[PDB]
RNA sequence: AAACGACUCUCGGCAACGGAUAUCUCGGCUCUCGCAUCGAUGAAGAACGUAGCGAAAUGCGAUACUUGGUGUGAAUUGCAGA
RNA sequence: GGUAGUAGCAAAUAUUCAAAUGAGAACUUUGAAGGCCGAAGAGGGGAAAGGUUCCAUGUGAACGGCACUUGCACAUGGGUUAGUCGAUCCUAAGGGUCGGGGGAACCCCGACAGAUAGCGCGUUUCGCGCGUACUCCGAAAGGGAAUCGGGUUAAAAUUCCU
RNA sequence: ACGGGCGAGAGACCGAUAGCGAACAAGUACCGCGAGGGAAAGAUGAAAAGGACUUUGAAAAGAGAGUCAAAGAGUGCUUGA
RNA sequence: GCGACCCCAGGUCAGGCGGGACUACCCGCUGAGUUUAAGCAUAUCAAUAAGCGGAGGAAAAGAAACUUACAAGGAUUCCCCUAGUAACGGCGAGCGAACCGGGAACAGCCCAGCCUUAGAAUCGGGCGGCUCCGCCGUUCGAAUUGUAGUCUGGAGAAGCGUCCUCAGCGGCGGACCGGGCCCAAGUCCCCUGGAAGGGGGCGCCAGAGAGGGUGAGAGCCCCGUUGUGCCCGGACCCUGUCG
């Protein structure tokens, strides 16, 4: 009778929404029982129902976000909420290629006269 | 003030207590510098740990002109006399100083001889293992190559 | 006053909720050090100063 | 003598770490030795105390008492055994907390994870 | 007749008042070492809520003392229930 | 600690009798009597300010400078219902600003150095015509759209019921 | 270079009027219109085994009794000038 | 009236950037007096406190329009010394560097201008692909009031000789870092104790006798500590080898 997350992931959006509606109705009934001097057995179910509602909402949200990420894959100008967060400073940084850019003379210098491997023995 | 004492002139009228530098980190600094040296030696293996070769120069002023010490880098004239192109010298462990002028024959000749000794004592690995170029060394010389820890040419 | 802003009324509601004795079962907790509600307030002793 | 630079010999730090240990760490801290027969059979010295383990007390007023553990009160650093109890002034019965280091495990409750842990412990001893 | 008692003072036992002393310490102070990571992709701070039973502290955001993944492997616990 | 069970409890005319409860009554409740406030009140409501002090039940300790059975104290519960009453709208003294001008800068002046907001008519939503640089804040006493009886609660009413 | 941030190791340092103001729901209670000011407060026992029951009292409690090695340890509870 | 350019105006036009927070160190500005001078005004306190701004993991400085006068050194920074010195100062009170010399660390470079004119060879945006921190194709735009390339004084351009040097990919390891798992020895006999972890006797481990817990001073009761072994993940940088 307990909710299993791995079983929720195998359900469709409509079934998840129906289960969420049923859980919300049960939670409302439990609140009514609580306000009407309900027994401790009914009161203990409030936590279970709230956990089930949270689990269903989490599964729905994760499925939707995965779908959106797949839809926006291999595409530029993603929604801000779907872009990497990191930090502000890191986001502002120059790319690795931009950091490695150099003038033609510097490239010629590194190609012609790199630091050689040498030893001092003989 | 009283008695016969030297006139005091202690410079302690500012907030000197906020500018006191203590040396409780001296052993830590020594350890950190040793660790940096060891890491550098591992990185530059098998290049000598003493660093690039430096020229022999005179001391400045009449107080030290009899003294000989190490300069920043070899002059362009010295490199030309020794036959070492200036663009190649830094890559083979020879420091280059384009500023130092050569006013006397003795210093120039001394540094040219020093460069010749370094060249005689230098072993250069090829850029590519299977390709041997003009300045590269023979396989026999390369095989018996080791990192030198101390100063290889004391002044 | 009878005329009060919504924000002030909500703050007063929170202050009323915070003005109560501690639950009895708090004193039975393992390694408990709370004896009573040290932040109790009476409308005549200490004013809220809003 | 300690040599690892990331471990402290400070009394204050060790006491703080022990007394602020979470439940997962407390389980390991609440270990007990195995009996001679179990030690010989499994080639293991000590194990964390489990709920349904059979235990014999070896120290204190209950030095001879033995039974099945019925509760592992990690918050109180004690375990409770089947019949090791006492009578209050009221006359009701209450279990007496016993520290796991002062008992001996005579029979372990075995499962897949317990067997895996026993095998891992025996492997190192070789 | 200045005796017995009362008062005051004084000394001792006991009982009070008070929290010194000793023994402690998940706190403080000092030195040294490692690393470099806030924010309009909305920071720090500020408010209001949130637990079966909480006012504060701690945590969290109407999925609200927590959802999910992973690790570990039989608890949480003041009480009750699951 | 002595002071010391001492200094003090003295303004606002005043209490008395019987009964009820209670372990305990000069101080609680009921009835009777004798007085006071005397409508610019010791009566009946509001503004600010307070914030649950409001109402019911119960009460160990503390507090209510004597006392309490008691209560503006403590504990547990309950209570504030609007198209018409207000805020909300308007603008007052003034405040805060764009641009511009100053200023190292925090900031200063404030529509004063300027291509204003936009507003009406008909429409293939485009055209035509007007368009003086703040369409912002600022009054629970200024201005201002609209409700009256009758009834109802332990505690709400021009808000609840008709 | 580094009395801030995250994470570590140490000390001939302090030991609850000391040591940071703060060993505790401390920048808290509380004060001020405001800028600001700013405390006090740690120790039962190995284990609650936290004192059943009788009796007097309106009650708080007292006198017995019980737990514990100990109540000459009875929740502002090591000792107690 | 049309068109080209210039300057400017309105856009919730397509896509980006900025404000603010923290204080130990760091960079810029502004800026006292208490105090000392046995009074006090210059001076001192101090190029400090307070005030206003701006960064990072360090900042700042940095590759000589330098130091010196030597037989000369050779970017910057820091330490020792120079030195309480030269100098400054009602030459009073006081204040006060730098060079040489010895050490720590070391690293050098990029542009503007005359020099494509047989054609802007340069760059940005959109769109479509790819081994996607980027590359390719196409189309619009920027730019001649100048984007690329060469050159930077140590040089350099041009010309002639020398034949000296220069072109990647992928695999497996090492190095660095962060984690996970197991692994030594008494709880033997007697006594006092509420409880041995105390005393006595007999044993044991130790590359582990650091530390902590458990009913009193616990190496062998527990966690750990010492030393091996195995396992997992980052950093794509350095390094060896191989095709
Ligand atoms: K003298
Ligand atoms: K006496
Ligand atoms: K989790
Ligand atoms: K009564
Ligand atoms: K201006
Ligand atoms: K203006
Ligand atoms: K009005
Ligand atoms: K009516
Ligand atoms: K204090
Ligand atoms: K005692
Ligand atoms: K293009
Ligand atoms: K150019
Ligand atoms: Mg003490
Ligand atoms: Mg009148
Ligand atoms: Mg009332
Ligand atoms: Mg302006
Ligand atoms: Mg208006
Ligand atoms: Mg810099
Ligand atoms: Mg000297
Ligand atoms: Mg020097
Ligand atoms: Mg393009
Ligand atoms: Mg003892
Ligand atoms: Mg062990």
């Amino acid at each position: 009778a307990r909710i299993k997350v791995h079983e929720l992931r195998n359900k469709t959006k409509t079934e998840l929404l129906a289960q969420l509606k049923d859980l919300k109705a049960e939670l409302a009934l439990l609140r009514v029982a609580k306000v009407t001097g309900g027994a401790p057995n009914k009161l203990s179910k409030i936590k279970v129902v709230r956990l089930s509602i949270a689990q269903v909402l989490t599964v729905i949200s994760q499925k939707q976000k995965t779908a959106l990420r797949e839809a926006y894959k291999n595409k530029k100008y993603l929604p801000l909420d779907l872009r990497p967060k990191k930090t502000r400073a890191i986001r502002k940084r120059l790319t690795k290629h931009q950091v490695s850019l150099k003038t033609e003379r510097e490239k010629k210098k590194e190609m012609y006269f790199p630091i050689r491997k040498y030893a001092i023995k003989v | 003030m009283k008695h016969n004492n030297v006139i005091p002139n202690g410079h302690f009228k500012k907030h000197w207590q906020n500018y006191v530098r203590t040396w409780f980190n001296q052993p830590a600094r020594k350890t950190r510098r040793r660790a940096a040296r060891q890491q550098k030696a591992v990185k530059i293996f098998p290049r000598p740990t003493a660093g690039s070769l430096r020229p022999i120069v005179h001391g400045q002023t009449l107080k030290y002109n009899m003294k000989v010490r190490a300069g920043r880098g070899f002059s362009l004239e010295e490199l030309k006399a020794a036959g070492i192109p200036k663009k190649l010298a830094p890559t083979i462990g020879i420091a280059v100083d384009h500023r130092r002028r050569n006013r006397s024959l003795e210093g120039l000749q001394t540094n040219v001889q020093r460069l010749k000794t370094y060249k005689a004592k230098l072993v250069i690995f090829p850029r590519r293992a299977k390709k041997v170029k003009a300045g590269d060394s023979s396989a026999e010389e390369l095989a018996t190559a080791t990192q030198v820890q101390g100063s290889y040419m004391p002044i | 006053p009878s005329h009060k802003t919504f924000m002030i009324k909500k703050k007063l509601a929170k202050k009323q909720r915070q003005n109560r004795p501690i639950p009895y079962w708090i004193r039975m907790r393992t390694d408990n050090t709370i004896r009573y509600n040290a932040k109790r307030r009476h409308w005549r002793r200490t004013k809220l100063g809003f | 003598m300690k040599y690892n630079p990331r471990v402290s010999s400070s009394r204050r730090k060790s006491r703080k770490a022990h007394f602020t240990a979470p439940s997962s760490v407390r389980r390991v801290l609440m270990s007990a030795p195995l009996s001679s027969d179990l030690r010989t059979k499994y080639n293991v010295r000590s194990m964390p105390v489990r709920k349904d383990d059979e235990v014999q007390v070896v120290r204190g007023t209950y030095k001879g008492r033995e039974g099945k553990v019925v509760q592992v009160y990690r918050k109180k650093w004690v375990i409770h055994i089947e019949r090791i109890t006492r009578e209050k002034v009221n006359g009701s019965t209450v279990n007496v907390g016993i520290h796991p280091s002062k008992v001996v495990v005579t029979k372990l409750r075995l499962d897949k994870d317990r067997k895996s842990l026993l095998d891992r412990k025996a492997k190192g001893r070789a």
